[PDB]
């Protein structure tokens, strides 16, 4: 209607569609928040890495948080955030419940817990364990005797460090490695944009603006014209809502998979 | 004592009831015609315009019914996903012992029992949780007679004066023997090896 | 004044508790009067890492927890020609010229109902014999 | 002849000497030029929300 | 009502209780072997 009393009066006899639409959108938003919280809030306490770092020669400087930056994010996280890049007409965007700083804190807690205590912290209270012995356990878990690790410690540490550096460089230089997230952003933006663009259509009436129809005709057929515009815009809005529902279901499936992977591969060995 | 622990089943029931209520209440809308009851329209005027009014009613009611059916399809898909997950859980955590962490219960899984609920299932998971920790000094291997000894299962610990081998998940010290350790190489390349007997 | 908007009728405190009623942008409110605050992500501890120290348990506990999962919903059925016509010959004749928008709906609903039965059957019928204690 | 509601502010956009008004995208007017003073203004929709 | 009907499920709740009883007795007595 866009602030037209006649439009509102005509719309009054169409039932209670607005309750349905707003209810669907509210369900979607609540589900989004539950998705994020379910994936990331896997721990009860916020662990901290010790100031002195001698992890048997392994080097984690690229993934541990950097206090120098205000973001309190690591190097790789900054690269990722700089890689992907992006209240008007009765439509609004609501902020998420968890800020990015909180997500960073959760990630840091998980990293510190797994570096310091192995897989114990995921099943009770974190138990300290020197890192090399943890790697020995992890080799022993795949059928290679721990004997092998201790006699090849330096070589293994060097390989790990080189691999980390390589992944850093590959991510920094090559683009189009994050197609999925960019795709999601683009899809949302495009759907909203076309929904707005649909306002300029005619739907078989004489004009696309209510003011001209009101100011150039008497009520008896002005009602018909507004009725045509009303039904057209209502149909477009319904289409938008249904598409949103489908996309939300798909995203929920993906988030469930992500939570399972985090639980089974970060908190333990698979 | 505590209620409101069964939120999910209640939510399912409430959503279904709400959808039915709005569908049935949509029957009282004019949709631009002169009335909302078809008998009075029939009883008040001639056919040639009765068709006009009935067309308005028909198109409105068709739209409402289609919306209802589509919502039902979406909800059914979601429920089927949940049911498949439940079937997997009962196959894996009831008919056997599961190793994948945190799949059923928090801790180390032992077993599970099923119970029925009006539109779903309830699993009781039994888990083992360690407690009452203690701190010790540890080494990766033992040098003895110029050879390096590693433990078969367990880990070397010391209470300050003597060394023992224990299983990883329960304190149970034992004397280091040639039966619970194996030998490989000489104590030259291992970082942190210690001298003992 | 918050990043989510403006709020009236509640008091802002400097503490940080567990979240009761989400508001957004990292803040939420609870009843004490009504107070608004910043969420607390949990406790805070620093595990005592060192390169020659280990921690081993000496006791255990046995815990039992619940998990609740829905498996089915009610099976419903709807009739077109009674819903939108209500036993009127004229309404039926007028509706006839819309093709088949009522075979489709009935097929969809029946498919849903059969799916519900299949869901229950595959969740519960996992054994061939009825064992007795 | 260009009608609309909103709040008007001073803007630093530079209209090339023959344009009258500007729009950003999706055909929504953003700036105008007053026919008397010949200066560029800016239009912002009046605030709303749930 | 106006054409809206509810159909009963195929498996009555007694049968579902019987299935759960069977599963639980089997897991108590034989362990995981009966699976
Ligand atoms: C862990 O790796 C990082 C690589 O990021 C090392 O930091 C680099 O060290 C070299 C040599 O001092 C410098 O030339 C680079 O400028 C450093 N990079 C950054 C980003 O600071 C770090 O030294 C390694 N850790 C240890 C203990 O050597
Ligand atoms: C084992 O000994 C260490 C060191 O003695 C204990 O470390 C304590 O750690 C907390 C948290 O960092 C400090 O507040 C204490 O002061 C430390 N105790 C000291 C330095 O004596 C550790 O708690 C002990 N127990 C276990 C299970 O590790
Ligand atoms: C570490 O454990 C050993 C063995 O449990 C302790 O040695 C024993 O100590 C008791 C206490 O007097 C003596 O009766 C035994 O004869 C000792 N055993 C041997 C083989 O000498 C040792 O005291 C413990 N150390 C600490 C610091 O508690
Ligand atoms: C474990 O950590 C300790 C202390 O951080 C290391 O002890 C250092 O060893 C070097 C080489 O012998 C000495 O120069 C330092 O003075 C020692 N530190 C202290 C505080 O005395 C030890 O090397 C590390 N590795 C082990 C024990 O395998
Ligand atoms: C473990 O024992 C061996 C021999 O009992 C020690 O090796 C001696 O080390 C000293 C000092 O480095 C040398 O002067 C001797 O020549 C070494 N003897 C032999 C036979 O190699 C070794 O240092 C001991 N380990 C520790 C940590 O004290
Ligand atoms: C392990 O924990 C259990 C319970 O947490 C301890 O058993 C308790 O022991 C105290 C004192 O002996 C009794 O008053 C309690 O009644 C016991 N609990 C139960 C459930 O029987 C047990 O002692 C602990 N193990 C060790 C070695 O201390
Ligand atoms: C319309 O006429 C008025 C009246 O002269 C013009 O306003 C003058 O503009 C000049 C240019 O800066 C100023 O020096 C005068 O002080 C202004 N006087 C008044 C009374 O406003 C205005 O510019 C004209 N607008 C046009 C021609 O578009
Ligand atoms: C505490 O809260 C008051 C008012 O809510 C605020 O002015 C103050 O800056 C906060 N912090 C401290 C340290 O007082």
């Amino acid at each position: 209607c866009g602030d037209s009393t006649e439009c509102s009066n005509l719309l009054l006899q169409y039932g209670s569609f607005c309750t349905q639409l707003n209810r669907a959108l509210t369900g979607i938003a609540v589900e989004q928040d539950k998705n994020t919280q379910e994936v990331f809030a896997q721990v009860k306490q916020i662990y901290k890495t010790p100031p002195i770092k001698d992890f048997g020669g392994f080097n984690f400087s690229q993934i541990l948080p950097d206090p120098s930056k205000p973001s309190k994010r690591s190097f790789i996280e900054d690269l990722l955030f700089n890689k992907v890049t992006l209240k008007f007409n009765g439509l609004t965007v609501l902020p998420p419940l968890l800020t990015d700083e909180m997500i960073a804190q959760y990630t840091s807690a998980l990293l510190a817990g797994t570096i310091t205590s192995g897989w114990t912290f995921g099943a009770g209270a974190a138990l300290q364990i020197p890192f090399a012995m943890q790697m020995a356990y992890r080799f022993n878990g795949i059928g290679v005797t721990q004997n092998v690790l201790y006699e090849n410690q330096k070589l293994i540490a060097n390989q790990f460090n080189s691999a980390i550096g390589k992944i850093q460089d590959s991510l920094s230089s090559t683009a189009s490695a994050l197609g999925k997230l960019q795709n999601v952003v683009n899809q949302n933006a495009q759907a909203l944009n076309t929904l707005v663009k649909q306002l300029s259509s005619n739907f078989g009436a004489i004009s696309s603006v209510l003011n001209d129809i009101l100011s150039r005709l008497d009520p008896p057929e002005a009602e018909v014209q507004i009725d045509r515009l009303i039904t057209g815009r209502l149909q477009s809005l319904q289409t938008y809502v249904t598409q949103q529902l489908i996309r939300a279901a798909e995203i929920r499936a993906s988030a469930n998979l992500a939570a399972t992977k985090m639980s089974e591969c970060v908190l333990g060995q698979s | 004592s505590t209620a409101s622990a069964l939120g999910k089943l209640q939510n399912v029931v409430n959503q279904n009831a709400q959808a039915l209520n709005t569908l049935v209440k949509q029957l009282s809308s004019n949709f631009g015609a002169i009335s909302s009851v078809l008998n009075d329209i029939l009883s008040r005027l001639d056919p040639p315009e009765a068709e006009v009014q009935i067309d308005r009613l028909i198109t409105g009611r068709l739209q409402s019914l289609q919306t209802y059916v589509t919502q039902q399809l979406i909800r059914a898909a979601e429920i089927r996903a949940s049911a498949n997950l439940a079937a997997t859980k009962m196959s894996e955590c009831v008919l056997g012992q599961s190793k994948r962490v945190d799949f059923c219960g928090k801790g180390y899984h032992l077993m599970s029992f099923p119970q029925s609920a009006p539109h779903g299932v309830v699993f009781l998971h039994v888990t083992y949780v360690p407690a009452q920790e203690k701190n010790f000094t540890t080494a990766p291997a033992i040098c003895h007679d110029g050879k390096a000894h590693f433990p078969r299962e367990g880990v070397f610990v010391s209470n300050g004066t003597h060394w023992f081998v224990t299983q990883r998940n329960f304190y149970e010290p034992q004397i280091i023997t040639t039966d619970n350790t194996f030998v490989s190489g000489n104590c030259d390349v291992v970082i942190g090896i210690v001298n003992n007997t | 004044q918050t990043r989510a908007g403006c709020l009236i009728g509640a008091e802002h405190v400097n503490n940080s508790y567990e979240c009761d009623i989400p508001i957004g942008a990292g803040i939420c409110a609870s009843y004490q009067s009504i107070i608004a605050y910043t969420m607390s992500l949990g406790a805070e501890n620093s595990v005592a890492y060192s390169n020659n120290s280990i921690a081993i348990p000496t006791n255990f506990t046995i815990s039992v927890t619940t998990e609740i999962l829905p498996v089915s919903m009610t099976k419903t059925s709807v009739d077109c020609t009674m819903y939108i016509c209500g036993d009127s010959t004229e309404c039926s004749n007028l509706l006839l010229q819309y093709g088949s928008f009522c075979t489709q709906l009935n097929r969809a609903l029946t498919g849903i109902a059969v799916e519900q039965d299949k869901n229950t059957q595959e969740v519960f019928a996992q054994v061939k014999q009825i064992y007795k204690t | 002849g260009l009608t609309g509601t909103g709040v008007l502010t001073e803007s630093n956009k530079k209209f090339l000497p023959f344009q009258q008004f500007g729009r950003d995208i999706a055909d929504t007017t953003d700036a105008v030029r007053d026919p008397q003073t010949l200066e560029i203004l800016d239009i912002t929709p009046c605030s709303f929300g749930g």
